[PDB]
RNA sequence: CCCCGCCGUUAGUUGCCAGCGGUUCGGCCGGGCACUCUAACGGGACUGCCCGCGAAAGCGGGAGGAAGGAGGGGACGACGUCUGGUCAGCAUGGCCCUUACGGCCUGGGCGACACACGUGCUACAAUGCCCACUACAAAGCGAUGCCACCCGGCAACGGGGAGCUAAUCGCAAAAAGGUGGGCCCAGUUCGGAUUGGGGUCUGCAACCCGACCCCAUGAAGCCGGAAUCGCUAGUAAUCGCGGAUCAGCCA
């Protein structure tokens, strides 16, 4: 029951790096509950294209944030003894509850 | 009409609540 | 009939009828029917004289109604006309009083349009 | 339509008479996409065509349409002089549309309060050869025949 | 034990479980008409059965989630048609030419900028 | 139909000024720029010169006006 | 009036973000501001290094600049006695321990911000624009490269009526995304007003 | 704007309800998307230089 | 490249009279992921198949298919034009001000009204208005916050106070719709302008110049001259919901 919500701006660098946080085995060294899709949250900016008048111009900007879950049962400290320097995603941010 | 402040319809439009459209 | 001074509203539902009185509306109608116990629905012509009295005795003896209102309102306005008040001035000129715009769109207080000339030397208008 | 011929859209059939003339008619009653009460009107009007005439409404309805379909109509043509009411044939697809419309418009000039009433009474009068719709029809063919002199600019 | 098809329509999804029997239909823990009460179109969600002669040969338990009632009415008409075909694949040639098997791609069109309303162009003057 | 729920705001640099003009006499003309300030009963009698954007104006405060606002008597705009 | 930004148009594919970290809504705002004072310090001091892009990555509080330059010399200095003054000027404003790097941009003639920077430089030294441009296209078109383009705006020649001088060869397919087209823009303050220099460099497809 | 009007810098701005935003990048006081502290132009310029992470072009 | 349409692989603190057990009959609990869904990655459409015309490209039609010839919507705007727009977003040459063309305040103005137009809103009603009950959305936003649920209050709202860094709590009611009831053709139970009065909130501060609530008031308007605008299908038309900016708000 180590709950670890993982989010960032790039879905390739999440699912890849949440795949990396499954390493006592696929289900043969701990347990594992599969990385959970968990919906994304899309903040949107719309902006008048030119600098002056031209009300009806406009161009749309979004900033999507994708979130994954993981969740492991049997929080044995042997397997935990992998969360040392074992990473490589930069613009991912990590959260941990139990 | 949506212009009569003291109707149901009229409250919904102005996104308010009151005597003529209680909250819950 | 004769529920407020001179006010004879007839033949409609009693709650509608009372609104034919001056200081009386959808609200005070609903109210004065509750507080005197008369069914809203009954037609005015189908009313016990004993009920028309409990009405009159209430409505007439419980709010400023008819001319007795129109009187106060009129002197209520002259009141802020006598003093220098800003709303008084607006009343005096006959312009909006609740901070509305007057460049366009003041017709209801201004009255019908007093149209004037357009140009002396300019484009087509 | 500058290119292709624009095909007629095939409407689905009626739910109570299996007829696509009926769906055409319920559509022209419908305003603002309120289709529910448009049926709710037409069908209510249908159970007034029996409760006043033993014949079942579906014949009375299609009988009424037939009296309103026009056989000739004018449509103004620009000429090297001015404008000319020119009498034309009326494609059978356009007779359909013209009669259904005029029915629902004449129905709502009627002074009856409930709407189903208006449609019923208009459906009956039409089927009976009178009522407002059949005027603006005998009224159209009139002009087609009144401008027979120009029936030689037939587009 | 039963027979199943999904079926969607314009942001509305139907879950159609067919069981054998009488004809009795229950959407969202409610009788058919308890739900679609007095909506002239409702009867049409069952046209798959009405055209395979299955009137009173099947019961149906349905849950529907999304959009509005007229869209749900179509999503059911698929769910019923789809379950009826994993029940009997020979039913297609019966059912396909009526189209009941074609999910209606028609969806609300997006709102564009400088329009009022996805196509409704704002009104202009002097031209 | 106006507001200020409990507190009845009155600009106080003027208030300490007027209250202190009631140890004795009532100075003719008081130069305020706080038209923002509610009138109170303890102002009857004096003469306050409210600004304008352009000029102080001799607003003889009576008692008919004990509730209003100072800027309600210094009209801002000039019209015909 | 037309025509997007070819980078802003590809930021999802065949080009990535000049700073690629993450933050909630309480932080993003400031991280960006700092993020930009970095680029502003790094573009005044490091001008003569000839820097193309300035990548920033943040993570556990920290930072991580990766200054891409043409001649990594002038950022290193005497054995290292320059890259530490900057790494210290940085961690000054960034109270968060910065981690400077240097990436060898081989080929100054294939990174568009450089190509453009160069042409704008000549313009301030009063060079021949028409030629300046035609040359840079060549200098780029030789150094590998499937196509390239260069635009100077106007006041070409101190001319009183602003012009626009052009020049491009090979393919430069702006409307195709499968492209990979570095874009660079150089300003060119001159004695008589400014001039804009845009460099386009198409290099490979998929 | 006027450089003197980046007296928005008044971390003590007397009454609180005089606070106002201003684009951190070009001073622009109007249309100042507060998630970014950037105004509507600076917002688009930076977005095209890829310098706001995770900020794509939107379309649907 | 994105989104929407059918299908799969992976994925089960959202989803279930699927199938069982337990029921405070709430997916509530045990339980399972099959389904719906969530979001990553694939498949799938190519005029490939069929008949007809064609020299070919293709055109017509027919199968099968969720979809058939560009399936539907976006992003995307060539060499150039308008000496178009913008020195007030930002840069920038030149020119000018330099105890003032710079700066700080407090008050006013940008909201002035005899008029004229653009864009809109709300209407002129019965396919309607009102009240009660009852049902189906998508997309969003929230901890100087969203505020369930209680108490005062006709109400705005005050007091109190749970959950929620949020597929998990809240904004949240969707509204047209459906059942019942009222109105009865009327300037009306249509319309809600105007004005009088009393009040809540945000803010140092609501006179000029705020929104909201309640009482009274209840204007013009009975479908609009000449003219003129939009839209070809989930489109118009109509119905509500959300967000950016933002103390609050003239939306
Ligand atoms: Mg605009
Ligand atoms: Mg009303
Ligand atoms: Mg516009
Ligand atoms: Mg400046
Ligand atoms: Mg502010
Ligand atoms: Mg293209
Ligand atoms: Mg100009
Ligand atoms: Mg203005
Ligand atoms: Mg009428
Ligand atoms: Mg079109
Ligand atoms: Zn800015």
């Amino acid at each position: 029951k180590i709950r670890i919500k993982l989010r960032g701006f790039d879905h390739k660098t999440l699912d890849a790096s949440a795949q990396k946080i499954v390493e006592a085995a696929r289900r043969s060294g701990a347990q594992v509950s599969g990385p959970i899709p968990l919906p994304t949250r899309v903040r949107r900016f719309t902006v008048i294209r030119g600098p002056f008048k031209h009300k009806d111009s406009r161009e749309h900007f979004e900033l999507r944030t994708h979130n994954r879950l993981v969740d492991i049962i049997n929080p044995n400290r042997k397997t935990i003894e992998q969360l040392m320097t074992l990473d490589l995603p930069t613009g991912v941010e990590i959260e941990i509850k139990t | 009409g949506k212009g009569d402040r003291r109707t149901r319809r009229g409250k919904i439009w102005r996104g308010t609540y009151g005597k003529y459209r209680p909250r819950k | 009939a004769r529920i407020a001074g001179v006010e004879i509203p007839r033949n409609k539902r009693v709650d509608v009828a009372l609104t034919y009185i001056y200081g009386i509306g959808k609200a005070r109608a609903k109210e004065a029917l509750e507080k005197t116990g008369i069914n809203p629905a009954t037609r005015v012509k189908d009313l016990t004289e004993a009920e028309v009295v409990r009405l009159r005795e209430y409505v007439e003896n419980t709010w400023k109604l008819e001319g007795e209102l129109r009187a106060e309102v009129a002197a209520n306005i002259k009141r802020l006309m006598d003093i220098g008040c800003y709303r008084g001035l607006r009343h005096r000129r006959g312009l909006p009083v609740r901070g509305q715009r007057t460049r366009t769109n003041a017709r209801t207080r201004k009255g019908p349009r007093k149209t004037v000339a357009g140009k002396k030397k300019a484009p087509r208008k | 339509a500058r290119r292709r011929r624009a095909e007629v859209r095939q409407l689905q059939p009626d739910l109570v008479y299996g007829d696509v003339l009926v769906t055409a008619f319920i559509n022209k009653i419908m305003r603002d996409g309120k289709k529910n009460l448009a049926a709710r009107i037409f069908y209510d009007a249908c159970k007034i065509i029996q409760e006043k005439t033993g014949q079942e409404p579906l014949k009375v309805f299609k009988q009424a349409v037939e009296n309103v379909k026009p056989r000739m109509e004018v449509r103004s043509r620009r000429v090297g002089g001015a404008n000319y009411q020119v009498p034309m044939e009326v494609s059978p697809r356009r007779q359909q549309s013209l009669a259904l419309r005029w029915l629902v418009q004449a129905a709502n000039q009627r002074p009856e309060r409930r709407a189903a009433v208006r449609i019923a009474h208009e459906l009956m009068d039409a089927a009976e050869g009178k009522g407002g719709a059949v005027k603006k029809k005998e009224d159209v063919e009139r002009m087609a025949e009144a401008n027979r002199a120009y029936a030689h600019y037939r587009w | 034990e039963q027979y199943y098809g999904t079926g969607r329509r314009k942001e509305a999804v139907a879950r159609v479980f067919l069981r054998p029997g009488n004809g009795k239909v229950t959407v969202n823990g409610q009788d058919f008409n308890e739900y679609f009460q007095g909506l002239v179109r409702a009867v049409a969600a069952l046209e798959p059965l009405r055209a395979v002669d299955a009137l009173g040969h099947f019961d149906a338990y349905i849950t529907v989630r999304g959009g509005g009632k007229s869209g749900q009415i179509d999503a059911i008409k698929l769910g019923i048609a789809r379950a009826l075909v994993q029940y009997n694949p020979d039913y297609r040639a019966k059912l396909k030419p009526l189209g009941f098997l074609t999910r209606d791609a028609r969806v609300v069109e997006r709102k564009k900028y400088g329009k009022h309303k996805a196509r409704r162009a704002p009104q202009y003057s002097k031209r | 139909p106006r507001s200020l729920k409990k507190g009845v705001f009155v600009d106080d640099h003027l208030l300490e000024k007027v209250l202190e003009l009631n140890a004795k006499g009532e100075k003719r003309l008081i130069k305020t720029w706080s038209r923002r300030s509610t009138i109170v009963p303890e102002m009857v009698g004096h003469t306050i010169a409210v600004y304008n954007g352009k000029q102080h104006v001799p607003v003889y405060i009576t008692e008919n006006m004990v509730g209003h606002k100072l800027g309600e008597f210094a009209p801002t705009r000039t019209y015909r | 009036g037309n025509k997007i930004h070819p980078i802003g148009f590809r930021l999802g594919i065949t080009r990535d973000w000049e700073s690629r970290w993450y933050a909630g809504k309480k932080q993003y705002r400031h991280l960006l501001l700092e993020d930009q004072r970095i680029r502003g310090l790094l573009e005044k001091e490091l001008y003569s290094a000839g820097l193309a892009r300035v990548d920033i990555e943040r993570a556990a509080d920290n930072v991580a600049v990766t200054v891409h330059v043409a001649k990594p010399g002038v950022v290193i200095g005497r054995g290292g006695e320059r890259i530490r003054v900057l790494r210290e000027e940085l961690a000054k404003l960034t109270g968060k321990n910065v981690a400077l790097n240097v990436q060898e941009v081989q080929n100054p003639n294939l990174s568009a911000p450089l190509v453009a920077q160069r042409v704008a430089e000549q313009i301030e030294r009063r060079f021949a624009v028409r030629r300046a441009i035609k040359q840079a296209v060549q200098r780029v078109m030789e150094s590998g490269a499937k196509g390239a383009k260069v635009i100077v705006s106007g006041r070409i020649g101190g001319a009183e009526q602003a012009r626009t001088e052009w020049a491009a060869q090979g393919r430069v397919p702006l409307h195709t995304l499968r492209a990979n087209i570095d874009y660079g823009f150089a300003l060119a303050r001159t004695t008589y007003g400014v001039l804009g220099v845009k460099a386009y460099i198409f290099l490979g497809e998929v | 704007a006027r450089k003197a009007l980046i007296e928005k810098a008044k971390r003590t701005p007397k009454f609180k309800v005089r606070a106002y935003t201003r684009c951190v990048r070009c001073g622009r006081a109007r249309s100042v998307y507060r998630f970014f502290g950037l105004c509507r132009i600076c917002l688009r310029e930076l977005a095209h230089k890829g310098q706001l992470p995770g900020v794509r072009k939107a379309s649907w």
